[PDB]
């Protein structure tokens, strides 16, 4: 009836050289690749039918393959004119459909487009925020305790809310159980605070690290269409 | 001895193209093989007029990557 069909684009090396997602394709008019994207994939939300390309391929030919009708004018245009051929990933005859959703997973090393790296770039924007909203969190909350705990023996009551929360850590309060409590406030705080941060970075880590391909394979590009 | 002459040749080449109706490209890729000259001779006995009327017929056709039509 419905069903979502997961349809794969791969980027390999040849023994040619390697291949590309793009859409600049030959051989294919303006009709076709006016539905793709800067990257050569095709748009969320597309309304595709058999045929239509849904990413945008391409690889490389090799003089054996080449015509010398082609030969002649890649020396008239230079040589990354007829340099490669239309592999890109259409829409099976009869198959029709929209597309709910991309997914590019790239190998580790290979040159990231202006596609990747603007939702790279947003990954980061957000991991980064939720960083802050957590750490509000923690201060807004421990430190509410401090103050209370701080007052509650040696009150401040007004001074104390002035000088800049990073110098409450600082004050001390009558030898007692009551600062020993004033201690692991402390040291909850700072060993806590730092594991959220190490958090930040494990993040990063993966969000910027390459995706473990298989060999050969430089990037993969999987296309969810929702088929009726 | 001497083909040297474009003018010549390619006078001699929208010949072909008004008999054997052929595409322009076919054309001057037939007269280079015909006389031995490589592709990557082009330049020394082809008119660059004629060459015109080549990038013409790639365009409409999309023998090139669009990335190419535009520079």
């Amino acid at each position: 009836m419905i069903h979502i069909q997961e349809l794969a684009c791969v980027s390999r090396d040849t023994k040619l050289g390697p291949e590309e997602i793009t859409a600049d394709i030959p051989n294919v008019g303006e009709a076709a690749l006016s539905k793709l994207d800067e990257s050569g994939i095709v748009y969320i939300g597309a309304e595709v039918t058999g045929g239509d390309i849904l990413v945008g391929k391409v690889t490389p030919k090799g003089e054996t393959q080449l015509t010398p009708e082609e030969k002649l004018l890649r020396a008239i245009f230079g040589e990354k004119a007829s340099d490669v051929k239309d592999s890109s990933l259409r829409v099976p005859n009869g198959v029709s459909g929209t597309v709910i959703d991309v997914q590019v997973f790239t190998r580790d090393g290979v040159e990231k487009d202006k596609r990747a790296l603007e939702i790279e770039e947003m990954q980061l924007k957000q991991a980064k925020k939720d960083l802050s909203e957590e750490l509000q969190i923690l201060e807004a909350g421990l430190f509410s305790r401090i103050r209370a705990v701080l007052v509650a023996g040696g009150v401040e009551a007004e001074k104390l809310d002035k000088l800049p929360r990073d110098r409450w850590l600082e004050l001390g309060l009558t030898d007692e159980e009551k600062q020993n409590q004033l201690e692991q406030l402390a040291e909850q705080y700072d060993e806590l605070k730092h594991e959220f941060e190490k958090k930040l970075e494990a993040k990063r880590r993966k969000i910027t690290q390459g995706d473990d391909l298989a060999p050969g394979v430089l990037k993969i590009v999987k296309v969810y269409l929702a088929v009726k | 001895a001497k083909l040297l002459d474009r003018q010549e040749n390619g006078f001699i080449i929208e010949k072909m193209v008004e008999e054997f109706g052929m595409s322009y490209l076919e054309a001057t890729t037939a007269f280079l093989e015909e006389n031995s000259i490589p592709e990557t001779q082009f330049a020394k006995f082809i008119p660059s007029g004629i060459i015109e009327k080549i990038q013409s017929e790639a365009i409409d056709e999309n023998l090139l990557r669009p990335s190419v039509v535009r520079c």
